């Protein structure tokens, strides 16, 4: 929602959701570079945490 | 209207049945125009229109077009309260 | 432990840092692998034709000369044009001389001269992908044939090795084998149509290639060896540079993006450097890597950090404004004002106002404002899209009043007014359509509408309606 | 709405194009004004009262 003075107020869920999408996207990207499995495993752990 | 409430696990197919579209980008709204983005968390094409009976572009703006999907936007022209249940 | 960062540190710390010679040998392995793959692909006469087609299409001014090709292994359009003409001449003289023993040397010379050229990474990737797609289609055909002739008929693999291998082109190894007096041969009859069509497609593809399919398999295997070697060399290079990347990531820790996200973005940047690094320039690897790593981390912060995404150029403008404001605060004294900041910068000073007006991060709706009954900021924000119940009651009352007033008037004028607006009907119409249903010539409808408006204008005919008016 | 149009056409009343967002004394309070002070931005006209 927009507050007075050109400043917004948001829910925490938005934040959390964004995290997921970001990491998820990165994973889909990383698998297209055939990256070394260490990096993909780290990204999957981060996605699970998100 | 009902007589019981049933709870259970949700299949991937059921979760896809609920949804009205896939959220692809992590964006929310524009920083200049303050309008929802194309596939962000706040998106008109997925979660419905942002004003009562009018597309996002502004082409259709009356209930004489109720229920039509805009050709240029994809935003259905309906009540904005539908953005609270999709 | 439970921290993902702890586990990443553990799994990363086990590999030792490469020395100068180590890095050099890894780089030379990469170069050797890519050279192997390049030579392997050079033996495909089906890509030179596509390159010629692209060159001709560009000669039709469909694109730039330079963009099509990243130069040659030698700078001016005249020399490139001469080399293209020579390539075309060699190609035509080799193709028109298939008639077998002598054509092989001509093809070898064509490949040798072609190897002097260099291709853009994107076009080379496209050619490799097309060749891989063709190989995949051929292999899928072969696997379908094997499945149809083995699982359905239990055909021994020895017979397939003896028959299919050697010719691979004609249909003899199947049609003639049908008469081997074996149960699999007799069972093949039901699946003979599918096998025949698959063999027809195989013959067509083999004719397209114009080379022995065994040579194709050998080329694919050598290319696979080169690809595996290149990927293993890259993987070996990556780890020491991972330990490098963690420090760059440290230097950006608290910027709204989590530590591990920064590390992962840095890891994509190290991978980008590796593939684009060279030992010829003789520049220690860390120097080349660090720039790409930092660039990737900065763009990641520009994209992911904010909830309301701000473009990169605007982010740069904001950061420059902050730097100049810091300098002016330290030097001038109290604080720079937008006018003073605009002067120190170079902008119309109305852009500076907008940049200062770009909203900071949104306030969380759970911020504990309440300080009583654990009330939060979200409990104080109202819903402004709702209609007050008095407004709805007034809307209904106005609807009733208008219904009554129109009922007061006669029928034809009542419906003319009703249809002229959307009263009680979803759709709206204008004079033209209204004339259609009342069999009128668009005049006597405007006159009727004016008459009805005049009549409703009359006092003591419409007073509650005037009351509804503010 | 399709009815406010009819009323406007009958009485020819026009639209506003500006709201009435003004400061007014909260209900139930009755005092006297003892002081008014105006703060204008550095680029504003400074009307007569200021
Ligand atoms: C400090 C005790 C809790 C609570 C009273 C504090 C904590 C943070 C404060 C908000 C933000 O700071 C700034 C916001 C935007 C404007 O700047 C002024 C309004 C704004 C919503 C503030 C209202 C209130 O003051 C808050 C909620
Ligand atoms: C404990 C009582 C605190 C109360 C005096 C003050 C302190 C900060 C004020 C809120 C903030 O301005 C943010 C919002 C601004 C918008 O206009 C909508 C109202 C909004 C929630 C404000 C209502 C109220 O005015 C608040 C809670
Ligand atoms: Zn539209």
């Amino acid at each position: 929602v927009p507050l007075d003075g050109g400043r917004f107020a948001t829910s925490d869920l938005n934040d959390l959701y964004r995290r997921v999408i970001n990491r998820n996207n990165r994973l889909k990207r990383l698998l297209d570079l055939a990256a070394p499995d260490i990096i993909v495993r780290n990204e999957k752990r981060m996605l699970q945490e998100a | 209207e009902f007589d019981a409430i049933k709870i259970a696990l949700a299949s991937p197919d059921m979760i896809r049945s609920w949804s009205f579209g896939e959220v692809k980008k992590p964006e929310t709204i524009n920083y200049r125009t303050f309008k929802p983005e194309r596939d962000g968390l706040f998106c008109a094409r997925i979660f419905g229109p942002v004003k009562d009976y009018e597309c996002l572009c502004g082409k259709y703006k009356r209930l004489k077009h109720r229920g039509v999907i805009c050709e240029k936007c994809g935003v259905e022209v309906t009540q904005t309260k539908v953005r609270r249940e999709r | 432990t439970t921290d993902p960062v702890r586990m990443y540190m553990r799994e990363m710390g086990t590999v030792e840092l490469l020395t100068r010679e180590g890095e050099i040998d890894i780089a030379k392995r990469i170069e050797d692998g890519i050279n192997q793959v390049q030579c392997s692909v050079a033996e495909y006469p089906e890509a030179i034709t596509y390159l010629l087609e692209q060159y001709d299409r560009v000669e039709a001014e469909e694109a730039r000369l330079s963009d099509l090709i990243t130069g040659f292994v030698d700078i001016d359009p005249e020399l490139a044009r001469e080399k293209f003409a020579e390539l075309r001449a060699q190609y035509v003289v080799t193709r028109d001389t298939i008639k077998h023993a002598t054509a092989q040397e001509e093809i070898l010379k064509l490949s040798e001269v072609f190897k002097q050229f260099r291709l853009v990474p994107k076009q080379f990737d496209y050619l490799v992908n097309s060749m891989r797609v063709m190989m995949d289609r051929v292999r899928t055909q072969e696997r379908l044939i094997m499945k149809l002739c083995v699982e359905q008929c239990k055909m021994p693999k020895k017979n397939f090795i003896t028959l299919f291998t050697g010719n691979e082109t004609s249909d003899t190894w199947f049609n003639a084998a049908i008469a081997m007096n074996k149960p699999w041969s007799e069972k093949l009859h039901d699946v003979s149509e599918e096998v025949h069509r698959a063999l027809q497609k195989l013959q067509q593809i083999e004719e397209e290639t114009g080379l022995t399919i065994e040579q194709v398999k050998d080329i694919n295997r050598r290319m696979s060896i080169g690809e595996a070697k290149a990927r293993r060399a890259k993987k070996e290079m990556v780890e020491a540079n991972l330990r490098l990347v963690i420090s760059i990531a440290k230097k950006y820790t608290n910027r709204g993006l989590q530590f591990l996200d920064l590390i992962q973005e840095g890891n994509i940047g190290l991978m980008k450097a590796v593939d684009k690094f060279e030992y010829r320039r003789g520049y220690k690897f860390s120097t080349y890597a660090t720039w790409w790593i930092r660039q990737a981390i900065t763009r990641s912060i520009a994209d992911q950090a904010r909830t309301i995404r701000i473009p990169v150029h605007m982010i740069e403008t904001i950061n420059k404004l902050n730097r100049i404001s810091r300098q002016m605060l330290q030097e001038m004294g109290r604080e720079p004002t937008p006018e003073e900041l605009a002067e120190r910068m170079l902008m119309p000073e109305d852009k500076i106002r907008k940049v200062l007006k770009i909203a900071k991060e949104p306030i969380s709706m759970e911020t504990p404002i309440g300080d009583d009954e654990d009330s939060h900021l979200g409990d104080f924000i109202e819903d402004t899209t709702l209609e007050l119940p008095l407004d709805s009651a007034t809307t209904e009352s106005l609807r009733a009043a208008t219904h009554d007033v129109l009922a007061g008037l006669t029928a034809r004028e009542a419906k003319v007014l009703r249809m002229r607006f959307g009263i009680d009907m979803n759709t709206d119409y204008t004079l033209e359509e209204v004339g259609k249903q009342f069999d009128v010539t668009r005049e006597r409808i405007r006159q009727i509408e004016a008459k009805a408006l005049r009549k409703l204008r009359h006092p003591s005919r419409s007073e509650v309606l005037r009351s509804f008016l503010d | 709405t399709p009815e406010e149009k009819l009323l406007r056409a009958i009485f020819g009343e026009k639209a506003s194009d500006v709201k009435d967002s003004s400061l007014r004394v909260p209900n139930g309070v009755s005092g006297t004004v003892i002081d008014v002070q105006v703060f204008t931005r550095d680029g504003v006209e400074k009307d007569k009262r200021a």
